């Protein structure tokens, strides 16, 4: 468990380890965005 | 204190975030506003010290 | 004119789909058993045939729904709906295992029907039909096994469920009780499968790596016209290559692409022998001299007899469960069983 | 042995003497061509593949 | 004609399929909900695969006789 | 001139029979000793005690074999990932005992199949081609390195390696079926896929460029005398196969590009080939298939048994049986 | 626009990184942008980690792989490998979470914003992928860094708090290495030996003392190394052979990444030393000779003699010898007879183990290892269940060295077909014809024919 | 016995996927250099 000062954000910590991923499916978007540019 | 502090940085950071890509890809709008984000960097860089200050001094003994 | 010529007409028109005299037998017969399936895998169960759940009704997930074949007590019956069996009641038709028979049934016209489709889209366009001999390859695989190997056996419940792990199950109860390895059979069908694998990847390979020079980009997939008088890459070249490398190359274009037609094909048909012959179990189990020299010398040994005890315990372990109707009671002083475990 | 730690499996004078001999006498088979090498600043080219002949 | 690529964009299109599908979709939904498949098909339910009397598995052995074997191995 | 620059114009010439190389220096002799020792061992070689239980199987033609059923035995469980070459042997009998002509001909062959992709790289670079045959031929190599050396490694033992015959090919593959569980595992149904999609596009484009030929022979002379060497053609008529691709399905669906073509025949087995190949390296390191054992219960509690139920007892079937007099302690870990 | 497009610089858009060859100013912000990801990814998996930690389960049972790197190093680890604090990890996570987002604003300042090409107003931090003495000197540098790097492991080991050693005297704990290994023997038998069995090349360093000394070496050299580099220019023998390019140079760097993974992968499935099997749990011989030891015991305790107990095949059941002579557990375990580990270690004699310890003195805590060893053994399978491929769900368990080896065996094996792909598109570029075939001059047409 | 985890995680999920295309959006209404 996080420290006691902290563990109020648990939520946000369960999900941070994702977020690289969806910088590669970001990356497709803007692509997409520009019409295959 | 320690939790509204730490809630502080995490709606500047989300507001840095969200405003700065769109300064930067924009002509001319970084040269601009080179003045405010001065100051949001300065008071990002206070609230980690005022937040390490804190934590340490409740966590020490 | 007549209302033949008419009807030819309409049904031989440029539309988004070719529908064709075929596709009265094609579409009707296809659409019946893909749906069959579809609702077999979600709401039919094999509780009273089998002993088991095959739908997701009861928590089968995609990789153990099946529409299993009927009970081993019906054995030859074309189990139809108005049948002496379940005379009307799609209830009663449902758990005995009438939907395996509906697709299987509907199935094999859809097959004829496509091939028929096959036979008169190249009459139309004026080209020899040799994409219809390459699909009877196929038909004479599904025929072969999906008909003839239950039909030789006692009932339709020794024949492959429409599933992923029945397909499995049917692999190794074939091995464990026909050693189907072993038959020189199923070789050249292996040997055919992969040679044509082999023959699609290096031919891709050759021919994307002997491209001319006919654009100024990186990106050469756009420096090819729809349709020019030139060859797109070095015949020369490659035969030089292969010729270099392997010692032997192919130099007629014609002869290349016939070869690419005819390994797999013939690889499947040849499959086919094999599975009809293992309908009245005339299988390729034993070397007798091997085996009376084993017998008579206890310390004569090869991977063969090795084989031979891993089917034996396949055997064993699997049929009491396998077959459910035959009341198999197996004590444990009976099973086979290595040391330790 | 097999078990044991030594260098390259060498065990024996021998061996590496022969591994010497077979270096050394490719290495003067090459020296025989590439030996008048020399590092001053005009045998340096500016690309991708060096076509300045020897 | 008229391609699915505008297709894809009519406006009536659009409004008719909001109005139709989500009826489609929950009438399968009430189809299951209801436990009328159970009935329709004849799958066992989960606390239905076996009975008080009945504690092996429900295997049907005769040809000719299996409406009778069927209705006595269901409830009866 | 010297003599090593005319050895080299030699060596990378381009007018011999074959092409040799650099890499062909490490290619041919590698090649010819394990064929060497392949043949005479195949023929002539005595019984191996491959589980080290002291129980040798012989695998030799002149011990009482036919074709199908020979084989050169894997080394033995008692060496296990040890180095054993010839001159670590008191003798070339006790050499022949355990096994020793396996790791001989493994080595040497897998070193070979290295030196032929780099081969096949040099002659597509001297003749003025793109380099991406190798690549290509990547794929056979890395499941026949997976199998032989990754395998072993992983389990830690040579013995444990696909032995070098046609029914030891099938003791292998029953014992993998019944000790990791594939047909479970994603990336042999990617192989599988792989396999039978490129014999499916094998034979659909052989018939559409067969069956698009133009009349240049009559009845008299076999088809195959229409093409001369050098013929500048595509390979195919547009109108005819263009046309019956595009009637035989939605028409939606049809290559009209040669190059987009001829790419997706090269890249969809190469690709499947890879997978399955990393599929048998994971599980060289205990990550098995799909465990559905025992998933679907009735509101009591009892076990409603499926299919992976009866695939999970052939497996226990096979595990019980297979050397039988190896194991002392109830787990096979 | 120009520069983005793939009617002025080929390139369509699936592949469009690739326009970046020769732009130096945006190639800087994506690779300090990758990095920023790497150090976000760092923090990020630290914290999710520490939320989820439960004190009573050992670390191989909760599907951690980054909890046990800060633990060897000597972060909140007691005596016996227990764990007895978590805010050291909560403080590395926050710092690196923190520096990510300055590497971040950085790579989309430096992508975004700044110069396309340096080449014009930073003259120092300019090159051509062809001036090799601005290669070298970017080499050197970055070198010397990556030796400053392992002399600060060096110091952490040997004077800033110490390192966990499982070999310790009285079981696993944080101890100072006060005497490094120097003698260039030992380290560089380590690099030149053997990869087969027995041997194991660099896989089978068995002491913390070779580790310092081989760290401290791999520090000098790399200084050395990096001074040289930048203070020289390529000699003749090397400018004749290499490819100078950017695509070769990223084929070279592919190469060697995938030698590194394999070779890490290896660590993680065989070694117990680096990666202590208090924390990771046992490896695979390990689960094996611990099942065998515990049937021993249990035999023996019965009333059995074990030393003279005849198996099946007349072999010897719980004792036999090895091909070269020593004493060993029976069984099918006889090809794992290489292992050492600290809880087998006192029944060790001169020529293996030892007939009258392990008689009468066998330790009940060795017991409870052996047996908890063998029922956590590294067998599992994807939806993580754990056991023999014949076994049914009860537990929820699949080891991290099995997770760690699997992947990074993975990685290596396509980084390699990067070498392989990369390296012939960059040499066939440089020939000049990567194109295609040049149809007015076909180079097979003018050859004496075969 | 609310279990607010459930409606954090699912509003935390939301609001992460929910930025970029937002900032994707602003850029492109400004006519900025996309
Ligand atoms: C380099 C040459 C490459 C060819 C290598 C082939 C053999 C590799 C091998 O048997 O590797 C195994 C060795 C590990 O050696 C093991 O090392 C162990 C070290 O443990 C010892 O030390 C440990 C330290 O605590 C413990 O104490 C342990 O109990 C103790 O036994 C033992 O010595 C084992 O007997 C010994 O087998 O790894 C290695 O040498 C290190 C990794 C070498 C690079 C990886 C090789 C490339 C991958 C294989 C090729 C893939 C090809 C297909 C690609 C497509
Ligand atoms: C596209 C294909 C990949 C997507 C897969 C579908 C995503 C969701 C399903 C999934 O993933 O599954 C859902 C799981 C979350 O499920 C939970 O996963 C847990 C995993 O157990 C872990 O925890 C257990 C105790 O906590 C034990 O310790 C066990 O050993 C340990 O593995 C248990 O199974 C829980 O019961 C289950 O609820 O997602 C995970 O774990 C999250 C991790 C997924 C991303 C991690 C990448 C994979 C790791 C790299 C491996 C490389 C692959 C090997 C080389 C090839
Ligand atoms: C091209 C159309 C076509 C074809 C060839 C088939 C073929 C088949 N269906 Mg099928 N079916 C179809 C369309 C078709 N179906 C459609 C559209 C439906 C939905 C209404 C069904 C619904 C259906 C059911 C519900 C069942 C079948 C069954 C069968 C099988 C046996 C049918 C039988 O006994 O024939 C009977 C033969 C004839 C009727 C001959 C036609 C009469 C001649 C032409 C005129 C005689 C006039 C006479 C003097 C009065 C057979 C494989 C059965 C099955 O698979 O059992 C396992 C079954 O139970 N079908
Ligand atoms: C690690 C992944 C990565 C990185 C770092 C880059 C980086 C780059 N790519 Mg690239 N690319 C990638 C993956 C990546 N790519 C993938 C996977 C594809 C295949 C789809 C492409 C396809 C591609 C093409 C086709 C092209 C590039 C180009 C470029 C360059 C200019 C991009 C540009 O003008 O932005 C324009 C984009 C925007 C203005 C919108 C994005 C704004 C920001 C970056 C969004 C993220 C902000 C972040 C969430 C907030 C952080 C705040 C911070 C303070 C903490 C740049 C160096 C271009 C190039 O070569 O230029 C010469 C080009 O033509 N890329
Ligand atoms: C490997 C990392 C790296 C490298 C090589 C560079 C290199 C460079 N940066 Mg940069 N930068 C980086 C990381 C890096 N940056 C990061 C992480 C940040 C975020 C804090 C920045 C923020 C940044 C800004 C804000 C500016 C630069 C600028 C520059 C250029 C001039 C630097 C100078 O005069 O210093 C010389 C130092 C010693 C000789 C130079 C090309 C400047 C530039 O190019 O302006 C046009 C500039 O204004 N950088
Ligand atoms: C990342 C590590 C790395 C890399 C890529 C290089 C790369 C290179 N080194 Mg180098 N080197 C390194 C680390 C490295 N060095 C270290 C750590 C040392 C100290 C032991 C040296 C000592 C060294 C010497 C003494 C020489 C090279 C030379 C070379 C060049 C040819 C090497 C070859 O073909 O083999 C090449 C540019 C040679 C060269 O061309 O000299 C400039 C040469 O003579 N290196
Ligand atoms: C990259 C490659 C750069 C080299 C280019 C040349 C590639 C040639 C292809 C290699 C084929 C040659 C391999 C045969 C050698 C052999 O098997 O040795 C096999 C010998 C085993 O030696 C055995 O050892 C036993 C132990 O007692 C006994 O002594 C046996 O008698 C002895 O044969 O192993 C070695 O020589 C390994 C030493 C070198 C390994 C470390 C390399 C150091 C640099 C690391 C970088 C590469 C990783
Ligand atoms: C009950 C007895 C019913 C018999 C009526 C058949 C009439 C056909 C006349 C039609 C006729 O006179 O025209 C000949 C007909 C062509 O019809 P058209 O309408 O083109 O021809 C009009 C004129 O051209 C001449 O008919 O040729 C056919 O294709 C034959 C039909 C196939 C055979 C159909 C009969 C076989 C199926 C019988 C159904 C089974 C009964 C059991
Ligand atoms: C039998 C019968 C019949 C018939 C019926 C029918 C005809 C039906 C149909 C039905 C149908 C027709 C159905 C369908 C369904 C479908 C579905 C169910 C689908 C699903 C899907 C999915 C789920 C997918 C998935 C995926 C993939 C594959 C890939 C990508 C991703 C995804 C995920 C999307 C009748 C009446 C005659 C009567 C008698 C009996
Ligand atoms: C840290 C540590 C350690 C280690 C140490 C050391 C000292 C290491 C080293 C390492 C090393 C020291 C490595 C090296 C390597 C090398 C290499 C890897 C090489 C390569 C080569 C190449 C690659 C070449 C190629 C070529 C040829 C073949 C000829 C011509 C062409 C070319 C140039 C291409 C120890 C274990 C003690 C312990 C733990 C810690
Ligand atoms: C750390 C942190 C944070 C966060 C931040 C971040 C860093 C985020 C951003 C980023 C993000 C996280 C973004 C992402 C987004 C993405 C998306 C959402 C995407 C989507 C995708 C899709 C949907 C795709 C699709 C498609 C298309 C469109 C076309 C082509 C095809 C495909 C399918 C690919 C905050 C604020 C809380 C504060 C605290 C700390
Ligand atoms: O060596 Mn060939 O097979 Ca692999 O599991 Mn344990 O070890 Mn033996 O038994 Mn089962
Ligand atoms: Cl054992
Ligand atoms: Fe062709």
């Amino acid at each position: 468990r996080l420290p006691e000062a902290y563990v109020v954000f648990s939520p946000l910590v369960d999900v941070f380890p994702v977020i690289p991923v969806f910088f590669l499916l970001l990356a497709f978007v803007w692509q997409a965005a520009v019409g295959f540019r | 204190m320690i939790t509204a502090l730490t809630a502080l940085f995490v709606l500047v950071s989300l507001a840095l975030v969200v405003t700065v890509p769109v300064a930067l890809a924009t002509p001319g709008e970084w040269e601009t506003s080179k003045d405010q984000f001065n100051k949001i960097f300065q008071l990002w860089v206070g609230l980690v010290v005022a937040i390490a200050t804190a934590d340490g001094i409740s966590t020490a003994i | 004119r007549g209302l033949f010529d008419l009807v030819d007409d309409w049904l031989k028109r440029d539309r988004f789909v070719f529908v064709g005299w075929s596709g009265i037998l094609l579409f009707p017969t296809a659409y019946l058993a893909a749906g069959g399936w579809f609702t077999g895998t979600t709401f039919v169960t094999s509780w009273y045939t089998h002993g088991l759940a095959s739908s997701y009704l009861e928590g089968c997930n995609f990789l153990t729904a099946a529409v299993s074949t009927p009970a081993n007590s019906m054995g030859h019956s074309l189990l139809l709906l108005w049948g002496p069996e379940a005379q009307g009641d799609f209830t009663r038709w449902c758990q005995i295992g009438g939907l395996w028979a509906f697709i299987a049934l509907h199935g094999a016209f859809g097959l004829i029907g496509f091939c028929l489709r096959q036979f008169e889209i190249a009459r139309l366009v004026g080209i020899r039909p040799y994409n219809a001999i390459a699909f009877s390859g196929p038909i004479a695989v599904f025929v072969s096994v999906f008909l003839l190997y239950p039909l030789g056996q006692a009932s339709w419940f020794f024949a492959p469920s429409f599933g992923v792990a029945a397909i499995f199950r049917f692999l190794l109860f074939l091995q464990g009780f026909h050693n189907w390895t072993l038959n020189p059979f199923h070789m050249m069908g292996v040997a055919g499968i992969l040679g044509g694998a082999l023959l699609c990847a290096i031919h891709g390979a050759t021919v994307e790596n002997t491209l001319f020079e006919d654009g100024d980009a990186a990106n050469t997939f756009r420096a090819f016209t729809p349709t020019q008088s030139e060859e797109t890459y070095s015949m020369v070249t490659a035969n030089r290559f292969w010729s270099q490398i392997f010692g032997v190359a192919f130099s007629n274009k014609r002869w290349l692409h016939f070869f690419m037609l005819f390994v797999p094909v013939a690889g499947l048909w040849t499959s086919s022998i094999g599975i009809v012959g293992l309908a009245l179990n005339l299988r390729a189990y034993d070397f007798v001299s091997q085996e009376l020299r084993a017998a008579e010398d206890p310390e004569f040994e090869t991977f063969y007899t090795k084989n031979i005890l891993l089917n034996e315990g396949i055997r064993s372990w699997m049929a009491a469960q396998d077959q459910p109707h035959e009341n198999f009671v197996f004590p444990e002083e009976v099973l086979p069983r290595g040391n330790a475990l | 042995t097999e078990g044991t730690n030594e260098w390259f499996g060498v065990d024996d004078i021998r061996v590496l003497a022969v591994l010497f001999i077979g270096h050394y006498f490719i290495l003067s088979l090459w020296l025989g061509q590439y030996g008048n090498a020399t590092e001053d600043d005009d045998a340096d080219f500016f690309g991708e593949i060096d076509y300045t002949g020897s | 004609e008229r391609p699915f690529s505008d297709i894809i964009t009519s406006v009536r299109y659009w409004i008719i399929h909001t109005i139709t599908i989500p009826s489609l979709f929950v009438s399968g939904w009430l189809f299951i909900s209801t436990g009328l498949a159970y009935d329709v098909f004849g799958t066992p339910r989960p606390n239905e695969y076996f009975t008080q009397d009945r504690q092996q598995v429900p295997l049907v052995n005769d040809r000719f006789s299996a409406k009778q074997e069927l209705e006595d191995l269901t409830k009866g | 001139v010297s003599l090593w620059e005319r050895f080299c114009a030699w060596i990378t010439s381009t007018e011999n029979r074959l092409y040799i190389g650099w890499f062909g220096c490490l290619m041919f002799p590698t090649l010819l000793t394990a064929t060497s020792c392949f043949i005479i061992a195949f023929i002539a070689a005595p019984p191996v005690d491959i589980d080290g239980i002291r129980e040798p199987v012989a695998g030799s033609l002149l011990y009482g074999n036919n074709i199908i059923s020979g084989a050169v035995i894997p080394s033995s469980n008692a060496i296990g990932m040890h180095f054993y070459p010839i001159w670590e042997a008191a003798s070339v009998d006790e050499w022949l005992y355990n096994g020793g002509p396996y790791q001989l001909i493994v080595l040497h062959f897998l070193l070979g199949v290295a030196s032929y992709m780099g081969r096949e790289w040099e002659l597509s670079y001297r003749l003025g081609m793109r380099p991406w045959i190798f690549v290509a031929f990547s794929a056979p190599v890395a499941a026949a390195s997976a199998v032989f050396l990754v395998y072993p490694i992983g389990q830690g033992s040579f013995s444990d390696g696909m032995p070098l015959g046609i029914s030891g090919t099938f003791n292998f593959m029953l014992v993998f079926q019944a000790e990791h569980n594939i047909l479970m595992h994603p990336f042999h149904m990617a192989g599988v896929a792989g396999v039978f999609g490129g014999s499916l596009f094998s034979a659909m484009h052989g018939s559409l460029v067969t069956s698009s030929l133009i009349r240049e022979t009559t009845e008299n002379e076999s088809t195959n005398y229409g093409y001369k060497f050098g013929q500048e053609e595509e390979t195919y008529n547009i109108v005819a196969a263009h046309g019956y691709f595009g009637r035989l399905i939605f028409q939606y669906a049809s290559f009209n590009n040669s190059r987009a073509l001829h790419f997706f025949l090269a890249l969809w087995p190469v690709l499947g080939i890879w997978l399955t190949a990393m599929g048998i390296s994971t599980m060289a390191f205990n990550l098995n298939g799909f465990n559905f054992n025992q998933s679907v219960v009735d509101s009591q509690g009892r076990v409603i048994n499926t299919w992976a139920d009866i695939i999970n007892r052939a497996d226990l079937g096979m595990e019980v049986m297979h050397e039988r007099n190896a194991h002392n302690f109830p787990l096979d870990l | 626009i120009a520069g983005r497009d793939i009617e002025s610089t080929g390139f369509a858009w699936w592949s469009g990184n690739a326009r970046l060859i020769n732009v130096s100013g945006k190639l800087l912000g994506a690779h300090v942008a990758h990095a920023g990801l790497m150090v976000f990814w760092a923090g990020a998996m630290i914290l999710f980690e520490v939320s989820h930690f439960v004190p009573e389960k050992p670390l191989y049972e909760q599907g951690f792989i980054c909890m046990q790197h800060l633990a060897t190093l000597g972060y909140g680890i007691g005596p016996g490998g227990e764990i007895t604090s978590t805010v050291p990890y909560f403080a590395v996570g926050v710092i690196h979470l923190i520096s990510s987002a300055v590497l971040g604003f950085g790579g989309i300042y430096h992508s975004l914003l700044g110069p396309d090409t340096l080449e014009e107003s930073f003259p120092f931090f300019g090159y051509d992928w062809r001036d090799k003495n601005k290669m070298t000197t970017i080499l050197g540098i970055h070198l010397c860094l990556l030796g400053l790097g392992a002399l600060l492991l060096v110091a952490k080991a040997m004077y800033l708090g110490g390192v966990y050693d499982t070999w310790a005297p009285g079981g696993g704990d944080v101890r100072y290495i006060t005497t490094p290994t120097l003698n260039p023997i030992v380290i560089f038998g380590y690099v030149f030996r053997s990869p087969f069995g027995g041997d194991g090349w660099v896989v089978s360093v068995n002491n913390m003392e070779d580790l310092v000394g081989g760290h401290i070496w791999v520090g000098i050299l790399c200084i050395v190394g990096g001074v040289w580099h930048i203070f020289t220019k390529p000699f003749s023998w090397a400018r004749r052979a290499f490819v100078w390019s950017g695509e070769a140079y990223l084929s070279y760097s592919l190469a060697a990444i995938s030698l590194m993974g394999f070779t890490a992968s290896l660590y993680a499935w065989y070694n117990n030393t680096a990666y202590p099997s208090e924390l990771y749990g046992p490896t695979g011989p390990e689960a094996s000779q611990s099942q065998a030891f515990t049937f021993l015991v249990r035999d023996q305790r019965l009333g059995a003699n074990v030393s003279s107990a005849q198996g099946p095949t007349g072999l010897g059941k719980y004792l036999m010898r090895s091909p070269s002579g020593e004493i060993i557990f029976g069984g099918e375990t006889m090809r794992f007879w290489d292992l050492r580990a600290p809880w087998v270690e006192p029944l060790r004699g001169p020529n293996g183990l030892d007939i009258n310890k392990i008689k009468n003195d066998i330790q009940p805590w060795q017991e409870r290892r052996a047996a908890e060893y063998m029922t956590h053994a590294p067998l599992g399978s994807l939806n993580s269940v754990g056991g023999v491929a014949t076994e049914i769900n009860s537990v929820n368990y699949v080891s991290p060295r099995s997770w760690l080896c699997c992947s990074h065996f993975f990685l290596g094996f396509f980084f390699l077909i990067g070498h392989w792909w990369h390296s012939g598109r960059a040499r066939a570029a440089a020939a000049g014809f990567e194109k295609g075939i040049n149809r007015a001059n076909e180079p097979v047409l003018s050859m004496r024919p075969i | 016995m609310v279990n607010w985890q459930v409606i954090g995680q699912l509003v935390s999920t939301g609001a992460i996927m929910l930025l970029g295309p937002a900032i994707i959006i602003l850029l492109a209404l400004k006519k900025g250099n996309l």
